[PDB]
């Protein structure tokens, strides 16, 4: 059952949102390492 | 060095969260590619065959 | 243990760079899948409908 | 603090393995997207042109 | 040379299997961090 | 606006190049851990 175009758009935006969260966690890890 | 150990621990915890978010991204990329696969298999392949 | 703390710090910095390169890969995978989506939506779906 | 250093080392080794498994996933996602690309280029584009 | 549908399914299942292994390695990393 | 086939090839090669850089950073992290 292929996703309809709306649902496909929801999935792509979720992939992007999680990628953006991933980048924030790396920034925070790097900031903690800088404080050592 | 307890303070530095605690900082290293918290940095790795944040890196682990970064990897978990990438894991979520990859799971949804599978869903997206499977969607394209299902559409090709169901709509385009028969269309070409007939 | 200052030397070992500095090594752990540099290892995590390298792991963080590894995750950033994966993040770049995923961003371009989105572009690639979106491209396939746009082509299906614009060229194949109407073709089937007409 | 030798015990804590060894634990941090082993945690980062496990995180590194997590990133390597993600790297394998991404390599196969490339194969999958390339497959869809090749099919479009070879079967669908000419079909539309003719 | 596009993969046939069977081979495409094998590749998708490999992507999923490696994602599942990745999640296990993170669980183990987090467990070790908890023991510090 | 779907990418033309040339631009699509450029994007796929960038995904592969960044995956290869990622593998090098892991090798370097593992080498540093080995020196502890």
């Amino acid at each position: 059952v292929a996703l309809d175009p709306f649902d496909f758009s929801i999935v792509l935006n979720k992939i992007k949102s999680q990628l953006e969260e991933s980048k924030e966690w790396i920034r925070r890890s790097n900031k903690i390492l800088d404080s050592i | 060095a307890r303070s530095d150990i605690e900082k290293l621990k918290e940095a790795i915890r944040d890196t682990n969260k970064a990897v978990q978010s990438v894991q979520s991204s990859i799971g949804n990329l599978i869903v997206a590619i499977k969607s394209v696969q299902d559409y090709v298999n169901k709509e385009i392949v028969p269309s070409i065959a007939r």
